[PDB]
């Protein structure tokens, strides 16, 4: 039922994600990692051999695995997601999680850097660029997306519905019940429209802005998968997590 | 698949 959809999705978002925008802004207002020296100091405390870029790569992909698991439980709480055939549930998650990951990642980013290690570290934007290629080519487009996404000044209530709409996308390749998933998205999107009307009355054009952000994220992920394959084939020590290689396979 | 394993929790 759509009368409680917005609250239900927001509650599921607060329930399932270890980090959100309210929690992140409080912290951002944390050990600062800005060079090889502070990276090693941070790793001495927050990590239980390999090249510095491969170590960050592993900490990054381990974070994504955790976010994928949180997103999986979040989707389970979206009304109607569990009723879909299990193969449709896998497809929606497969193509949706990284659009959602980079959307939510904006919440822990500012112009100078981003929070890492469950809010305990803050790595600078310049240090990531100072790394060697191709590892220094990864985070730049995400910071750029996050900068324009953060300018919309969404809160966690807006973001929860946005992520739900990302997951329940009837456009994904290989979906079985397209017509029903499309109806699920229509309801989520309609609830999002109504919520943006009440929560952001100063911007009566915020909803088309968010529609474009969904398209921008699909392009950001497709280009990102290209880098995942560059690393999988040409970086020996940069082993891929089984869950992530499952997600990126044939996508 | 692991994604199936996550969804059958
Ligand atoms: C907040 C933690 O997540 C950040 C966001 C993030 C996500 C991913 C991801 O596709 O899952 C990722 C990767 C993949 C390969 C391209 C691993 C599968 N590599 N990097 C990455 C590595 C080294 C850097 F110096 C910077 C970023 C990444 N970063």
């Amino acid at each position: 039922d759509l009368k409680s959809l917005a609250k239900r999705i927001y509650e599921a978002y607060l329930k399932n994600f270890n980090m959100n925008k309210v929690k992140a802004r409080v912290i951002l207002s944390p050990f600062v990692i800005h060079d090889m020296e502070t990276l090693c100091m941070a790793e001495k405390t927050l990590v239980a051999n390999k090249e510095a870029e491969v170590r960050i790569f592993h900490c990054c992909q381990c974070t994504s695995v955790e976010t994928v698991t949180e997103l999986t439980e979040f989707a389970k709480a979206i009304p109607g997601f569990a009723n879909l055939d299990l193969n449709d549930q896998v497809t929606l998650l497969k193509y949706g999680v990284y659009e959602a990951i980079f959307a939510m990642l904006s919440s822990v980013m500012n112009k100078d850097g981003m929070l890492v290690a469950y809010g305990n570290g803050f790595i600078t934007r310049e240090f990531l660029k100072s790394l060697r290629k191709p590892f220094c080519d990864i985070m730049e487009p995400k910071f750029d997306f996050a900068m324009k996404f953060n300018a919309l000044e969404l809160d966690d209530s807006d973001i929860s519905l946005f992520v739900a709409a990302i997951i329940c996308c009837g456009d994904r390749p290989g979906l079985l019940n397209v017509g029903h998933i499309e109806k699920m998205q229509e309801g989520i999107v309609h609830v999002l429209r109504l919520h943006l009307q009440s929560n952001h009355p100063d911007d009566i054009f915020l909803f088309p802005k968010l529609l474009q952000k969904m398209a921008d994220l699909r392009q950001l992920v497709t280009e990102h998968a290209q880098l995942v394959q560059i690393i999988k084939k040409t970086e020996s020590d940069a082993a891929l997590h089984p869950l992530l290689q499952e997600i990126y396979r044939d996508m | 698949s692991l994604l199936k394993k996550l969804l059958l929790a």
